């Protein structure tokens, strides 16, 4: 289990790496092809929010739904621009 | 606002 205190002694890029290694396998179980992209999108948010999502499966699942909708929106935006 | 669709991929 990854805690605020384990993150606190690491430099910020290492903190994002440690959160990433815990989130990636959960996100990969949901969306194997998008797991790298969705993990990257979630790592941009506040570390406190990321620790909450590792403790609350319902919060993580909703945030992954937000990431999937955001990717769909971006694909639609690009299709609108090309048409 | 919403998540960033241009975020860099995480590679584990």
């Amino acid at each position: 289990p990854l805690t605020a205190s384990m993150l606190a002694s690491a430099p910020p890029q290492e903190q994002k790496q440690m959160l990433g290694e815990r989130l990636f396998p959960l996100i990969q179980a949901m969306h194997p092809t998008l797991a790298g992209k969705i993990t990257g999108m979630l790592l941009e948010i506040d570390n406190s929010e990321l620790l909450h999502m590792l403790e609350s499966p319902e919060s993580l699942r909703s945030k992954v739904d937000e990431a999937v909708a955001v990717l769909q929106a971006h694909q639609a935006k690009e299709a609108a621009a090309a048409a | 606002p919403l998540l960033n669709p241009s975020a860099l991929e995480f590679n584990p």
